[PDB]
Parts: structure tokens; sequence; C-alpha cells
């Protein structure tokens, strides 16, 4: 039950820190 | 430093899902895989997205352009590595005897 | 540059093709080579492009699986060429 | 001798050979099966790009058609060495200087160059 | 197709030196790479060894293409023996 | 109605090494062989769609004739799902004629 929630967690902070916006480019 | 300690982090703890390359494996082979096989093609498809974008940054750096990364740099990272032979296609024939 | 350097780690070394060989297809490619540290180059880099061929078939053949004596049989060269461009194809069954 | 053996020498009795070494008759038909599994390749690749079952005539026509341009490419059409030439043979021919000795093209077009060699140390 | 990998290829391109908010079109490149890199390392990994796909044929592509793919194989392999020993 | 305008080609070269000229005799030439390769391109392109039966140039066969005879894989399009790979349709006809040359071989 240790390895089923903790392994979500390294993903969870993967969405909050890195690409906060969106950008494009010509 | 501070952004060195952040950089790391995300070098390491950042994956593909198992989840979806054994979705994406057996739609192409057409019964099953394995799961040290999955294992393996996600671990050698992060070197290979490391192999791109530790070359398109080599690309940017030696033109005069920043750190975000356009994809001219991107189309010019693929065709530095196919004439080193690094990106296999299956489907070119080729010939060296000519 | 690296082709310098390298020359001095083959004045140890003494390639499989001998000289006279090398030095003769050469001749037929255009030039009589003079220096014959240039003849101990080309026949060790042709050298080692038969040892990866004659190297790729023995690995397709140790993982069809027997084991006692391996025999270069065409099913495990023609796969093996196929990786450079060396595109065979045999026929079998003339009707 | 199988009969595709059998009418590989009378295509080349066809022709002005008549005196031939016997392992001619085996090149000729590796290169005859190389050269409908190379078709017939290309006719399994253009039948599935389509998305259709078999493989039909109207593949293998393309098949012939798109690979007479890289595996067996022509020399130039005679209408085109034609128009090459006729401008080619419009300006006038030069005149000759009287004493030049070694008459040679400029030094970036000749083979003479100093030709160096290592050191063998 | 939509992208199946838009998310995980940014927490990526950041750990290899790109930025942390890449471009839209530059994540669209590399999404193409790897699903044409999974696919050119199926088709040909399906007539070596036999007509399946057990990763034994897997390790035979790293060698003598590049050594980094295949000295970070070994590590996965390794490492799924001592992450059972553990428990 | 020119599609390389040599200024797009002078910054083809000055990304490569910046301190590199070309003669009129290469530019002249360097304009030519890229005309001459999307001509070859396009006519093969259309008929892997007049194969279609279809009268639209998709990306689907501009994709497939750079890859089978230039290769080159021109990354960010993306395709559709590849189907799943069918290995090896050997008839019935090669399965008994093979087994005829190790009928004699060993017996």
């Amino acid at each position: 039950v240790n390895l089923s929630e903790e392994s979500a967690r390294i993903l969870a902070t993967n969405s909050e820190l890195v690409g906060t916006l969106t950008r494009s480019c010509k | 430093s501070e952004e060195q300690l952040n950089r790391y982090e995300m070098y390491r703890r950042s994956a593909f899902p198992k989840a979806a390359i054994k979705r994406l494996i057996q739609s192409i082979t057409g019964t099953s895989v394995s799961q040290n096989v999955v294992i393996a093609m996600s671990g050698i498809s992060k070197v290979f997205v490391g192999e791109v974008v530790e070359e398109a940054l080599d690309v940017c750096e030696k033109w005069g352009e920043m750190p975000p990364l356009q994809p001219k740099h991107m189309r010019e990272a693929v065709r530095r590595l196919k004439s080193k032979g690094q990106i296999p296609n299956s489907k070119h024939k080729k010939i060296i005897f000519f | 540059t690296p082709l310098v350097d390298f020359l001095m780690q083959l004045e140890d070394y003494t390639p499989t093709i001998p000289d006279a060989v090398t030095g003769y297809y050469l001749n037929r490619a255009g030039f009589e080579a003079s220096d014959p540290r240039i003849i101990r180059l080309i026949s060790l880099a042709a050298q080692k492009f038969i040892s990866d061929i004659a190297n790729d078939a023995l690995q397709h053949c140790k993982m069809k699986g027997k084991d006692r004596k391996y025999t270069l049989t065409m099913e495990d060269l023609t796969p093996a060429l196929s990786e450079y461009g060396i595109n065979v194809k045999k026929p079998h069954y003339f009707t | 001798m199988p009969k595709d053996a059998q009418m590989m020498a009378q295509i080349l009795k066809d022709m002005g050979i008549t005196e031939y070494e016997p392992r001619v008759i085996n090149q000729m038909l590796e290169f005859a099966f190389r050269y409908v599994t190379t078709i017939l390749d290309d006719a399994k690749i253009y039948s599935s790009h389509a998305k259709k079952a078999t493989v039909d005539a109207d593949d293998v026509r393309l098949a012939i058609q798109c690979r007479a341009d890289q595996s067996f490419t022509s020399p130039p059409p005679r209408d085109f060495l034609l128009d090459i030439a006729r401008q080619r043979n419009q300006t006038p021919l030069p005149l000759i200087k009287p004493y030049s000795g070694p008459r040679l093209p400029p030094d970036r077009y000749c083979l003479t160059a100093p030709n160096y060699r290592l050191k063998s140390l | 197709r939509k992208r199946l990998f838009s998310k995980e290829l940014r927490c990526m391109m950041y750990g290899f030196g790109d930025d942390q908010n890449p471009y839209t079109e530059s994540v669209d490149i590399l999404e193409d790479l790897v699903i044409e890199f999974i696919t050119e390392m199926t088709h040909k990994a399906m007539s070596i060894g036999r007509q399946g796909r057990v990763q034994v044929e897997d390790i035979v592509f790293l060698i003598r293409k590049d050594p980094r793919k295949f000295a970070r194989v070994k590590d996965l392999l390794t490492m799924n023996e001592e992450l059972k020993r553990a428990r | 109605n020119q599609v390389l305008t040599k200024k797009k080609l002078q910054d083809l070269v000055r990304e490569v090494d910046p301190n590199e000229q070309l003669d009129e005799d290469v530019e002249e030439m360097l304009l030519q062989i890229a005309d001459d390769f999307i001509e070859s391109v396009v006519t093969a392109a259309c008929q892997l769609a007049r194969h279609r039966k279809s009268s639209t140039l998709e990306v689907k066969d501009v994709q497939l004739h750079l890859e089978r005879q230039w290769n080159m894989w021109i990354p960010g399009f993306g395709s559709e799902e590849i189907r799943p790979y069918k290995k090896a349709c050997t008839t019935e006809a090669h399965k008994q004629r093979m087994a005829l040359i190790r009928k004699t071989t060993k017996k």
C-alpha cells in the first residue's frame, strides 16, 4: 500500500513546477 | 546551486509511463510483451531524448540564440544525428558499393 | 588530430591481410602506396569490416537457442550483411 | 538445367553472345531473382499505401516505373545531348600563344602539386 | 492521433537543460521522434531472434550503435533484482 | 515565382561556417539541385496519391518517398498509429518446396 500511493507523488510534482505557461513560436 | 538541484531532480524523476508504452508496443506486435521489455524500452527512449536535447543545445550554442529551443534547433538535431547513424530507419535499403 | 595519434598505436599491430594483397588493390584503385603505414591502415580498416560481419553472424547464430560447432551458413550471414550496405538475395528451388 | 536456365541461354544466343562462360547463366539467374523480388518488394509497399488486400497489376506497374530512375538510370537522351552540344559548338576556337612551353590548364585543374609525405620518425 | 507524451516530455527536456517552459512546437517534434524510435526498434526486433518481442534482442541493437543506450540498459536490468532483494 | 531567393541560401551557409563564401558558379548550381529535388519528389508523390484513387496530395505520401529513397524523416508532423506488423505470409507452396530441399539434403 506504501508503494501504490507514493508512486504518484513523484509525478504530481512533475506537473506543478515545470511547464507553467504554454508557449508557441513562429 | 538552487537551479542545479531542481534540474537534477527532473533529470532523474522524469519517465515515460509504463501503462502507455505497454499499450504502444502491443499495438505493434499484436499479442503481448513482458514487463522487462517495457522497463528497458522506457529506458532507452529516455536516453534517446537525452541524445537529442543534449545535441539540440549544441546546435543552439553554435548559432547565436538563447536556451528556449525553437524547432530550427530540433530539425537540425535530427539531421546531425542521422548523419552519424544514430537515428535508425528500417525503410531505406542502403548500399555502400557503387 | 586523431588519425596521427592512432598511428602510434599501430606500430605494434600486424593485420591479417598482407601488404602485397592490399598494396595491389590500391594499385587497381589508382595509386602506388609508397608509405607502408598507409597499407597498414587500409588493411586494418578492412579487416575490422569483416570482423564485424562475421561477429554479427555469430550472435545471430547464438540467438537461436547446436551449441558445439557454429557453421557460417547463409542463413546467418544474409541478415548480418543487411546492417551494412550489402544486400544479397540468393534464390532457391529453381523450377 | 531448369526451364529458366534453358531460356537464359536462348536470350544470350539471340544477342551476339555465342561463346560465354558457364558461370554467366548462374549469374543471370541471380540478377533475375533479385529484380523480381525487388519489384514485388515495392509492389507490397504500394498495395498497403493504397490500403488494399492483394497485390494487383497496377501496383506492379507502378513498382516497375518508380524504380527505373534509381536502380536502372539511363545515359542521357538524344534530345538533351544535342542541345548541350549545339551551344557548346557555337563559341569559336581560341587562338594559341606562340611559345608557352608545356600547355596545361590552370593549376587548380591539373594534378601538378607538391605531393607531400609523412616524416618516417 | 492525440499526444500521449505532452506533459512527461516537458519534464525531460528540463532535465537535459532546455527550460522550465519549452515551446509547444518543440514538444511536437520530440513526441514524434519517440513514437518512431519505439516503432523502428520494434519492427526490427520482431525479425531478430524470433518473431516475438523478448528483451534478449532489445540489447543487441544498443551495442555497436551507441554505448550509452547499452550502459543504461544494464543498469535497469541489474537494479530490478536489487529492488526485489529489498522485499 | 522562385522558391529560393539567395538570402535564405546565404544564411544556410552562414549557419555552417560564418567565414565561408560560395561562388556564383556554386550558387547557380545550389539553386538548381533543390528545384530538381522538388520536381522529382512531387512527380513520384503524385503517383502515390494517384495510386490511392484520390486527387489530394496528403503528407502520408511525401513521407513514403523521402523515407524509402532519400533517407529523410521529417519529425514534427505525426502519423496515424501503425497497424500490427505482419511478419511472414509465407505461402503453402513455399512451405512444401522448401521442405524438399531438406528432404534431399539429409535424407
